């Protein structure tokens, strides 16, 4: 416990919609502290898994990093109160061109990205599943990344897999490498789905024989190069996020 | 209900704009008459009643039209420009 929450002191006022494990409600607690809340759809996800799940999110916390406020165990649905992102998905962010982003304003998206994943990168954790569709952004288009370790629990992201994943399903550092890298196109193609003419097994069967994302129309010669190192064949020569942090900040500066 | 007590009257609102920038074209007498304060950052202002905050402040806005837009149900606004004209800026 210790980490249990009253919802006494909770009061709710916009339902954000429907996603995975449950549905998402902005409310405010203790009156004046914006908070999100995700409540776990009665058997959505496993009871026993969701001790792990919850015990590893509370002890970590980062500047880009969704930060978790606790749980309301003692009743059903079980609630999760997080840090209320304004903006929401990145990839419905991405999706929306009322926003008329900048190469520069992209290009902060992944170092966003890439300062909360050097974090999980030191804490030894494997986010498992990295893309858009995992990131949220506040309302300042602070991108912050969130479902971290939530794949193990509760189709599949094929799309952001490395080879040896696919083919052996080992997970590594790099695997996230790979999946970041699939993310960095997915800010430069705004959205756009990767690999998006093939189907999941043939995604998976054309990543094996070398095809590799194409450069979008937005990205550069240099931030293609940073997302094109991260899809190496052999994970031993893909880079770690404090080499990709180094290049992605290296790069800002020209 | 209100949101923020420090900034209840006109003359108030006014004091927070001590800073605003001179680049910003939309006039602070407009912002305070609104019921809007700015916060500190950059062009961000909230309000007093409803707590609405609105930021990237372009040429040829009103404060009034940008109030009833974003924030149809704030209580200060239909008691100063009515309920007929919220209904006509949120009717497109
Ligand atoms: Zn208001």
């Amino acid at each position: 416990g210790s980490w249990e929450i009253d919802p006494k002191d909770l009061t709710f006022l916009k339902e954000l919609g429907t996603g995975q494990f449950g549905v998402v409600k902005y409310g405010k607690w203790r009156g004046q502290y914006d908070v999100a809340i995700k409540m776990i759809k009665e058997g959505s996800m496993s009871e026993d898994e969701f001790i792990e799940e919850a015990k590893v999110m509370m002890n970590l916390s980062h500047e880009k990093l969704v930060q978790l406020y606790g749980v309301c165990t003692k009743q059903r649905p079980i609630f999760i109160i997080t840090e209320y992102m304004a903006n929401g998905c990145l990839l419905n962010y991405l999706r929306e061109m009322r926003h008329r982003f900048q190469t520069q304003q992209l290009l902060e998206m992944c170092k966003d990205v890439c300062e909360a994943m050097e974090y999980l990168e030191s804490k030894q954790f494997l986010h498992r599943d990295l893309a858009a569709r995992n990131c949220l952004v506040n309302d300042q288009g602070v991108v912050k990344v969130s479902d971290f370790g939530l794949s193990r629990y509760v189709k599949f992201p094929v799309r952001w897999s490395p080879p040896e994943v696919l083919m052996y399903s080992k997970f590594s550092s790099k695997s996230d490498i790979w999946a970041f890298g699939v993310l960095m196109w997915e800010i430069y193609s705004l959205g756009k789905m990767p690999y998006e003419r093939f189907t999941n097994s043939e995604t998976a069967e054309h990543i094996a024989q070398g095809l590799r994302l194409y450069r979008p129309h937005l990205a550069s010669e240099k931030v293609y190069t940073i997302m094109y190192s991260c899809w190496h064949e052999k994970a031993d020569e893909r880079p770690t996020f404090k080499i990709l942090l180094s290049n992605i900040l290296d790069v800002m500066d020209e | 209900s209100i949101s923020n007590l420090s900034m209840q009257t006109h003359a108030a609102r006014m004091r927070t704009f001590m800073y605003w920038p001179s680049s910003v074209p939309v006039q602070p007498e407009q912002l305070a008459s609104a019921g809007f304060y700015y916060v500190g950052r950059n062009d961000d202002v909230k309000c007093f009643c409803c707590d609405g905050g609105l930021r990237c402040w372009e040429s040829g806005d009103d404060p009034w039209v940008e109030h009833a837009k974003w924030f149809p149900r704030c209580e200060f606004l239909i008691r100063m420009k009515g309920q007929e004209f919220v209904d006509e800026i949120q009717g497109r």
